[PDB]
RNA sequence: GAGACUCUGGCAUGCUAACUAGUUACGCGACCCCCGAGCGGUCGGCGUCCCCCAACUUCUUAGAGGGACAAGUGGCGUUCAGCCACCCGAGAUUGAGCAAUAACAGGUCUGUGAUGCCCUUAGAUGUCCGGGGCUGCACGCGCGCUACACUGACUGGCUCAGCGUGUGCCUACCCUACGCCGGCAGGCGCGGGUAACCCGUUGAACCCCAUUCGUGAUGGGGAUCGGGGAUUGCAAUUAUUCCCCAUGAACGAGGAAUUCCCAGUAAGUGCGGGUCAUAAGCUUGCGUUGAUUAAGUCCCUGCCCUUUGUACACACCGCCCGU
């Protein structure tokens, strides 16, 4: 039986493969910017 | 003695490009190490390789499709 | 001593590697000297690499040889050290251009490949490159000497003086010369 | 008639196992004549020949 | 057997979960079925369809 | 599946910390006492003196992170994939480990309380005891040890490692300092070690420096055979191992043929572990001295892919024609 627990879990077994591999999106990588001076 | 890369490692190239071209440019050490910060490989040597074939491959994207 | 390199004694300068061919090859009239023989040796991973060692080393590693002798560098040393003296009384020269002059007319100029003819032996002439005649030049000295010294009373370095005197000068009588000639004898047949 | 020429270029490998090599050569006199010859040994672009034999002319073993 | 003092042991039954994952579990129960006289192709298929079932 | 992956090797004066791996500078806190010099300072030292309030970098100590990716450069290229020579530096890398689908009437019922079916079972193929043999010799085959000498053999003096193991085992048992006696077989006394704290700085050989020998089957070589000593055990004859005197054979680099191998590799040299009451010419690891030749090809032997041809399919160790 070949298990599935790639991240971990309740358990994590010697975590993921070697050559399994994950991006992340950014959803965030636009951001039109101006010279706007927003104060905060 | 020869070295060709694999799929694993162009595909992601082409992936990583795609998403962030912008955090990138020119420099080996710097691509090298925001492709730790973005993503999460499971090996020192896979994140060495993957960015030596990203470097070569913006310098094709400066002119020419 | 940082304008002259000897072995101790006698120096690399004040002779003349007389040819055009078996230069580049050779080590020895080089500023680029050494006092003793080995050194590391990292002169064999490369192709080409092993033409940038210094002669007498080339010569000090192929003496031990038959099994009886193997990593016995410092042996061969003091034969070399006693074999260049023995030269020095002999004839008052520097041994370095006795040296020289046997490596130069020591190696063949033409050779038969073992061109069989897809299983029908019959050779055909062809011709030499400098590095093989350096090499074949060492090898026919070094094993000259040592089957005449093998059972006797001489010493491997008078026979080694013996030979490399007579090959320096053209003697006909030394072992490398008696094979050279039969080479290019059988080269000229089947030319 | 003794001679030498020196090399231009290596041309590839012959032989029934790979051991001669074809080369084509000037020959250190005159610049014009030209010819191609057989030897054995690892041999370089940058070389000098003993010839003998000063022409041959040969082909594919 | 081994020779330990009195007292110095203690023996505690714990339930499993995941019956699907463990291979043992699986094994000994296909044991009783082939005693049984069973097919060897519908037990194979189902232990098979089970174990997939579980998240394998 | 290959790759990726694990282990090991190679680099860091950067981090971490140290008598149970363990020093090295200072104080010499002592060296002993002159321990030498010398009329003195200065040099010298490996272990011997400690608690452990005089540093850890450089062995082995061992954890973390770092570092190398065809990244920079010149050529070549469907200017893609990628290839060759170079700049800094370790530039594909010692290396192994793991290993797919389908299979072979491959081997193992003498590894198993893994097991079918047959055989036997009190005058036993069970299970104990005594002795013997598995080693017997007109011949043939293979894996290896020693040597055929002077690049050497003998006799004295100098100088350097590493992987390891070690006392009470499931049914029976250690590595050894120091002393006293004799060459060893040794043998008596006391000590240490459940271990880099004791053996132990594992004072190893080959090597190296100097005497004897001088081409003489010779002091090369050490089979064979006699005699005497001791040690293990209940027991040494068919000599089980070891020591001493004498004995002193074949062998002058080996025909046809054939094996292994290109970087700390071949080869030489000897230390440990397994077997072990008694023990290595074997195997498995370890270091130590350290070459020649290539950087290519399909000619001999074999492997992979495509195209082709076939009267073969237990598959050319095939099928098959006549007298």
């Amino acid at each position: 039986i070949m298990l599935p627990w790639d991240p971990s879990g309740k358990i994590g077994p010697k975590k993921p493969l070697p050559d399994h591999v994950s991006i992340v999106e950014p959803k965030d990588e636009i951001l039109p910017t101006t010279p706007i001076s927003e104060q905060k | 003695m020869g070295r060709v890369r694999t799929k694993t490692v162009k595909k992601a190239a082409r992936v990583i490009i795609e998403k962030y071209y912008t955090r990138l440019g020119n420099d080996f050490h710097t691509n090298k190490r925001v492709c730790e910060e973005i993503a999460i490989i499971p090996s020192k040597k896979l994140r060495n390789k993957i960015a030596g074939y990203v470097t070569h491959l913006m310098k094709r994207i400066q002119r020419g499709p | 001593t940082p304008d002259i390199k000897l072995f101790g004694k006698w120096s690399t300068d004040d002779v003349q590697i007389n040819d055009i061919s078996l230069q580049d090859y050779i080590a020895v009239k080089e500023k680029y000297a050494k006092y003793l023989p080995h050194s590391a040796g990292r002169y064999a991973a490369k192709r080409f690499r092993k033409a940038q060692c210094p002669i007498v080393e080339r010569l000090t590693n192929s003496m031990m040889m038959h099994g009886r002798n193997n990593g016995k560098k410092l042996m061969t040393v003091r034969i070399v050290k006693h074999a260049f003296e023995i030269i020095h009384l002999l004839t008052g020269e520097n041994p370095l251009q006795v040296l020289v002059n046997a490596i130069i007319n020591s190696g063949p100029r033409e050779d038969s490949t073992r061109i069989g003819r897809a299983g029908t032996v019959r050779r055909q002439a062809v011709d030499v490159s400098p590095l093989r005649r350096v090499n074949q030049a060492i090898w026919l000295l070094c094993t000259g000497a040592r089957e005449a010294a093998f059972r006797n009373i001489k010493t491997i370095a008078e026979c080694l003086a013996d030979e490399l005197i007579n090959a320096a000068k053209g003697s006909s009588n030394s072992y490398a010369i008696k094979k050279k000639d039969e080479l290019e004898r059988v080269a000229k047949s089947n030319r | 008639p003794i001679k030498l020429a020196r090399v231009t270029k290596v041309i590839g490998k012959t032989g029934s196992q790979g051991q001669c090599t074809q080369v084509r050569v000037e020959f250190m006199d005159d610049t014009s004549h030209s010819t191609i010859r057989n030897v054995k040994g690892p041999v370089r672009e940058g070389d000098v020949l003993t010839l003998l034999e000063s022409e041959r002319e040969a082909r594919r073993l | 057997r081994f020779g330990f003092p009195e007292g110095s042991v203690e023996l505690y039954a714990e339930k499993v979960a995941t019956r699907g994952l463990c291979a043992i579990a699986q094994a000994e129960s296909l044991r009783y079925k082939l005693l049984g006289g069973l097919a060897v192709r519908r037990a194979c298929y189902g232990v098979l369809r089970f174990i997939m079932e579980s998240g394998a």
